[PDB]
């Protein structure tokens, strides 16, 4: 039982690292989309609902 | 559309197409102007009688 538990914990740490990387990439993508939506609104090609959704 | 292009937040093809549309509209306005001038050359006297 100790064998299996320690192995599982190790794999879990690795999975956590990978998930963190994925989420950082997602955050950057969302920031870019929000900046685009805000600039469009500033120039007058988009409403404010889009800004709030972003 | 122009300012968004300064930053890379809009496709370059779209801005190119906007520029082309402006140029085409100018050319067609020139066509209309020349047609009007062509008609005017027959009645430049400015008196009916």
């Amino acid at each position: 039982s100790v064998v299996q538990t320690v192995r599982s914990s190790f794999n879990n740490i690795n999975a956590s690292i990978s998930s963190i990387n994925a989420y950082k990439q997602a955050v950057v993508s969302a920031q870019s989309s929000l900046d685009a939506m805000e600039a469009g609104y500033s120039v007058g090609t988009r409403t404010i609902v889009d800004v709030l959704d972003a | 559309r122009v300012p968004l292009g300064n930053a890379n937040l809009i496709g370059r093809e779209e801005l190119q197409h906007a520029r082309d549309a402006v140029t085409s509209a100018q050319a067609q306005l020139d066509v209309a102007i020349q047609q009007y001038n062509a008609n005017q050359a027959m009645i430049l006297g400015t008196k009916l009688e």
